[PDB]
């Protein structure tokens, strides 16, 4: 339930024409977080007092 | 009868903080967590006021003078955070959707709510329909439905199943749009009654974050804008003659040798004149697009924190942004302490192509 596991960005590759890296700063990108919203973990971490 | 923009600008001494950059107008008396939802009345109700609805569960209302000046209403408590507002076309009810499972109907002359609307999970959007043979409100949900309700008898006048979660919607009269968890991404037509009019492969691979309907030359609804976590927009038109070329994707709220950070949108909303786009982002900017010249217009300076909900008023004179933590980083990075704001800014001119 909620954030428990520590927020990582995931890393990853574009163009724009130049090769770039990215870094997702958003933790729904992560495989742990994935299944779920940003409000859903949030609501989880209110419910659990996680502030 | 009054300034088409009105606010005029901050000076700075002749002869130091992050929150403000774009020196907006600040509400005054902002909510004391984070903003997840504004929304502006409608044409039908003399003046403006706005609806915030936030994490502290409560549902707030600021008359909004052409001055810059605010003037706090009214409120209205959920015993939940605050996920969606939207008003009755009269302007005479506020609709408010809720993580307690309910959505209520508040009427602000006599300043009294009641609950309209029942899920199994939180209500994530609300929106209200007038068609010419009926009216009802629409509330989407985590429970995986989407229901409607004529505001007096507590059984749905329809209950329509999802394929997930819902995420994000928008209604304009005969359409209604729907995205959810797993990159559903449903079409509605809403004349004589709601039905699925169409289920599309997402244009998009990540997340689906917010999404808004536009409308074609003859004033109707013909496409919308779709973004997600992954600092990408679509543009999706529902009939064009060329699809492969017509619908297409932008980046945005991006920040960049070193890698580019990318960030999530929170939120995107049409000018209501101009037909021009604004959206918001994690990254704490606001920019502003033509989707037919498939331009940028314009892009903030960064705020210090997310700008988590944005709107126009009716006539697109004003725009409303609210400066709020998003969670995009997880509970690690939620700072209690930090003040919430919303801005708002006379952005007519910078959303009217030239």
């Amino acid at each position: 339930t909620g954030t428990t596991i520590k927020f990582n960005p995931p890393t990853g590759t574009d163009t724009m024409s130049t090769n770039i890296s990215t870094k997702h700063q958003c933790i729904t990108a992560m495989k742990e977080y994935e299944s779920k919203s940003l409000e859903e973990l949030r609501l989880e971490d209110y419910q659990a007092n996680r502030k | 009868f009054g300034t088409t923009s009105g606010f005029g600008t901050s000076g700075t001494s002749m002869f130091t903080d992050n929150h403000n950059p774009m020196k907006d107008i600040e509400v005054t008396s902002s909510p004391d967590d984070s903003i997840g939802c504004l929304s502006f009345s409608p044409p039908t109700l003399p003046g403006n006021f706005l609806i915030a609805g936030s994490w502290a569960n409560d549902v707030r209302c600021w008359e909004v003078q052409d001055s810059g000046q605010t003037i706090p209403k009214a409120q209205q408590m959920h015993t939940g955070p605050v996920l969606d507002v939207c008003w009755s076309d009269d302007g005479s009810k506020v609709f408010t959707a809720s993580c307690d499972k309910t959505a209520k109907m508040w009427d602000l002359s006599s300043n009294q709510a009641i609950q309209i609307a029942q899920h199994d999970a939180p209500v994530k959007t609300i929106h209200w329909i007038k068609a010419p043979n009926y009216s009802c409100v629409m509330t989407g949900s985590w429970d995986k439905t989407l229901k409607f309700w004529d505001t007096r008898s507590s059984n749905p006048m329809m209950v329509l199943q999802l394929p997930e979660r819902c995420y994000c919607a928008d209604v304009i009269y005969p359409m209604a749009v729907v995205a959810t968890a797993e990159r559903g991404l449903i079409v509605y037509q809403l004349e004589n009654q709601p039905s699925e009019f169409r289920r599309i492969e997402s244009p998009l691979k990540h997340q689906h974050r917010c999404v808004a309907i536009f409308k074609d030359k003859q004033n109707k609804p013909t496409g919308f804008a779709l973004g997600s976590i992954e600092g990408r927009v679509a543009i999706h038109y529902i009939n064009p003659p060329n699809p492969a070329k017509d619908n297409f994707t932008f980046k945005c709220h991006r920040s960049n040798s070193a890698p580019q950070d990318i960030y999530a949108v929170n939120g995107i909303a049409f000018h209501p004149v101009h037909g021009t786009l604004a959206t918001v982002g994690s990254d704490g900017r606001f920019s502003f697009w033509d989707k037919d010249a498939r331009t940028k217009l314009k892009t903030s300076e960064q705020l210090d924190q997310p700008i988590s909900a944005c709107c126009f008023n009716h006539n697109g004179n004003i725009f409303a942004y609210a400066s709020s933590y998003d969670w995009s980083k997880g509970h690690e990075f939620y700072n209690p302490q930090k003040k919430n704001y919303i801005f708002l800014r006379n952005a007519a001119e910078e959303l009217k192509p030239r």
